[PDB]
């Protein structure tokens, strides 16, 4: 287990839909990287110029819709690729 | 630019004196009696050769008329060498012949058209003949006789050719090439040879023979090149795994990817060797494809949708044992389904048949003496160069030879076959009277290559034609003896296809050229 | 449903207009993509630096006027294109 | 001996895009029957666009045959992958002719078919095609070399009226090349 640090938090991305809508196969540049995935870990929170650590809004094992950019990076834990960003960078949570 | 045109008699009579010409330089050569031909090239040394074809296409005259009737009968060697490969001694011979009593008929006023109207149905029913009486050349025997024969009487060269056939068999591809030593030699090389060496010397599993040997590995076959270890490292953990030793074929493996499979492989916790994909574009993934049958793979590749992080054992092909050497990659007894390599055989042979370039078909034949049968290399073996091209000729005569008797069967050499046609042939008629003698000179001119051949030897061709034409069945002149004798039994044996089409050619030309009234060339 | 975080705003793009006002259809880069769409879902506010979460200007269902750029991303909820930015994005809310 | 080869209906000299698109190995060439004609004037290299289509052609079931300038990159791999899986019969092949030719080729076969032609100038957009929009023919035969299209679901007198135009258009052409094109 890795936790994270600050607002910083560890996603693990979702496989890339294999099929469309109306089941048609996506291959290569189609299946593009998923921006949806799960948190296996939140940070303690942001520290605040006043020097408190405001607690993140994102709770572990909630799927969370990233930013991909220079924000996010990628390390492996256990040999699975895992997402280390900021809160910010996520967007909005997919609840149910 | 401004023309010589010339009519009738004179026109005709030029055209015969280039047509005979060239004639008399290829002529001397029919027969074992026959004699070589010297062409001077403009590089290199004078080349010396006993082949029509050669001499015919070397022959160009000073006189416009005599050169446009001397390229005329070149159509005949030049088409008689495209279609048989061999014969085209005797299909210009054949030509010489038709011309000459043609023209004849033509100074006796009857109509050229008409002539050639009874030269082309008594040519017809020539060739019906030719394969009514034609018998199949199956055995060895027949065929070693039929490449001596046609090397010149060289027993060698038809024996190593028959040996050749029967090793690599119907499907094999048999190629000449030169030899660095003086006697001739064969090579012949099952199942995949395919002209790629290993990507790195380190992979050399036998150093003492400086080359790789792997024993029951498994087969990658990738259709992109590769510099990176991440994309095939799944392959390789579960290769690693099996313990198997693994080989890669593939664009190309260069950079980290090659230097980490040669560090795995001194390491020993794989035993892998990578060499590039055989041929090129468009033809590089039809070699893979067959590869991957052979051995019971599949091919990765981009556009068939697969990845190589998703590939699996089971992905990979399957072969009983590997050679890779510097200049070649051997795979014997590939592990995949029979009906499997059938059935991309009969594709193969569907695109050859669908095939129209030579180098096209050559291409494929050779795939399918890759998947099933064998290929086979003669080494010309020849103390000088000289003698290696006139060696070489008489070599690739045989094989052509061979390979038309194996595909239509054979007949009584020494211009047997054609006599016995043309006495078949005696009631044929044709619509008026001019075919009739247009069907007359074309059974004479039959009787053109054996009295050349006699001729050649120095006796009276009007005599051993008598004798010959006296007999029946297969019974001919064997030159090489001087002596009267069943021309089967002899093992003076003709390929079908070669008589047909040195006939049909000869024919067709000839009849063209006595039809001519007017000649328009360039002036000197 | 896909609520977001912070200030950031889900927000749904209006077909582009097929004709003008003179009924003339406009294709291609004529019917250029429309910069006015509905809000679907809003943040629960943006953090300032003492620590407090102020609500949003926006709110569910109303117009808003959004500046298309890096500060928005393309996500699609139930094969519908949806628009996600910060409240910054949006410049003027359509009342009526 | 001379031999008499007689091709009827439709036949351009373009073959399939992808080999992997061969239905029938041992002839070596793609057979659908009753397929949807998809003809498009611009060259496809994505698979977005035809998305919709190729979800409508799989929810018939029926083959689908692109006829496009070019498809290529990740739509070409993505329908044969499809076409491997089963899910939908795809075939693309290069549109017939070029520069004015063939958009005029592109659009009899669509007379023949019943189809409309996908092109920018007419307006429309491949996004908002529909099985309607898609031409239709009784059987297509795709090999390496040539196209052919055998019984094109296509109204009789448009055809007639399509090749009166061409007959017009025969008789004020001068060119002899052209004029054989035409033809
Ligand atoms: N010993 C022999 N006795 C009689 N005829 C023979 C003998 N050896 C060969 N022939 C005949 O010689 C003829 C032609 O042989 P040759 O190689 O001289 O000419 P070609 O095959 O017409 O020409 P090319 O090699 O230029 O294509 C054949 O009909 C063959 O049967
Ligand atoms: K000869
Ligand atoms: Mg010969």
């Amino acid at each position: 287990n890795i936790r994270p640090l600050h607002d910083r938090v560890i996603v693990k991305r979702k496989e890339v839909e294999t099929k469309s809508a109306g089941g048609i196969v996506l291959t290569g540049s189609a299946a593009a990287k998923s921006t949806r995935g799960e948190v296996l870990a939140v940070g303690n929170g942001r520290i605040l110029e006043n020097g408190e650590v405001k607690p993140l809004d994102v709770k572990v094992g909630d799927i969370v819709i990233f930013n991909d950019g220079y924000g996010v990076k990628s390390e492996k834990i256990d040999n699975e690729e895992v997402l280390i960003m900021s809160e910010s960078d996520i967007l909005a949570i997919v609840e149910a | 630019a401004a023309k010589d045109v010339k009519f009738g008699n004179d026109a005709r009579v030029k055209m015969l004196r280039g047509v005979n010409v060239l004639a008399d330089a290829v002529k001397v050569t029919l027969g074992p009696k026959g004699r070589n031909v010297v062409l001077d090239k403009s590089f290199g040394a004078p080349t010396i050769t006993k082949d029509g074809v050669s001499v015919a296409r070397e022959i160009e005259l000073e006189d416009k008329f005599e050169n446009m009737g001397a390229q005329m009968v070149k159509e005949v060697a030049s088409k008689a060498n495209d279609a048989a490969g061999d014969g085209t001694t005797t299909a210009t011979v054949l030509a010489q012949a038709i011309i000459t009593e043609g023209l004849k008929a033509v100074a006796a006023g009857m109509n050229p058209m008409d002539l050639k109207r009874g030269i082309d149905k008594a040519v017809t029913a020539a060739v019906e003949e030719l394969k009514a009486l034609s018998v199949p050349c199956s055995d060895s025997k027949a065929i070693a006789q039929v490449g001596t024969i046609s090397a010149n009487s060289d027993e060698t060269v038809g024996k190593l050719i028959a040996e050749a056939m029967d090793k690599v068999g119907k499907e094999g591809v048999i190629t000449v090439e030169d030899g660095t030593g003086l006697q001739d030699e064969l090579d012949v090389v099952e199942g995949m040879q395919f002209d790629r060496g290993y990507l790195s010397p380190y992979f050399i599993n036998k150093p003492e023979t400086g080359a790789v040997e792997l024993e029951s590995p498994f087969i990658l076959l990738a259709d992109k090149k590769i510099s990176n270890i991440r994309e095939m490292l799944p392959v390789l953990e579960a290769v690693a795994k099996a313990g198997k030793p693994l080989l890669i074929i593939a664009e190309d493996v260069e950079g980290e990817a090659l230097a980490t499979l040669v560090v795995n492989t001194m390491r020993g916790i794989v035993k892998v060797a990578a060499v590039k994909a055989p041929g090129f574009g468009d033809r590089r993934k039809a070699m893979l494809q067959d590869i991957a049958t052979l051995t019971g793979g599949t091919v990765i590749s981009e556009e068939i949708g697969m990845e190589l992080e998703k590939a699996t054992l089971e992905d990979l092909g399957q072969a009983k044992r590997v050679v890779i050497n510097k200049d070649t990659t051997t795979i014997i007894d590939g592990v995949g389904e029979e009906a499997a390599i059938q059935g991309r055989v009969a594709q193969i042979r569907q695109q050859i048949e669908e095939a129209t370039s030579d180098y096209d078909r050559e291409k494929l034949q050779e795939r399918v003496a890759k998947l099933a049968g064998g290929v086979a290399v003669i080494k010309v073996g020849a103390a000088t160069e000289v003698e290696m091209k006139e060696k070489k000729a008489r070599v690739e005569d045989a094989l052509h030879a061979t390979r038309a008797a194996v595909e239509e069967g054979v007949v009584a050499g020494g211009g047997v076959a054609l006599i016995r046609v043309a006495s078949k042939l005696a009631d044929l008629r044709g619509q008026n009277e001019d075919q009739n003698v247009g069907i007359k000179v074309a059974l004479r001119a039959m009787e053109a290559p054996l009295r050349q051949i006699v001729l050649n030897c120095g006796e009276e061709p009007s005599v051993v034609a008598n004798t010959v034409k006296g007999g029946d069945g297969n019974y001919g002149y064997n030159a090489a003896t001087e002596e009267y004798g069943n021309m089967i039994d002899m093992g003076i044996l003709d390929p079908t296809k070669v008589t047909r089409s040195a006939l049909q050619y000869a024919a067709s030309v000839a009849g063209l050229m006595i039809t001519t009234e007017c000649m328009v060339t360039d002036l000197p």
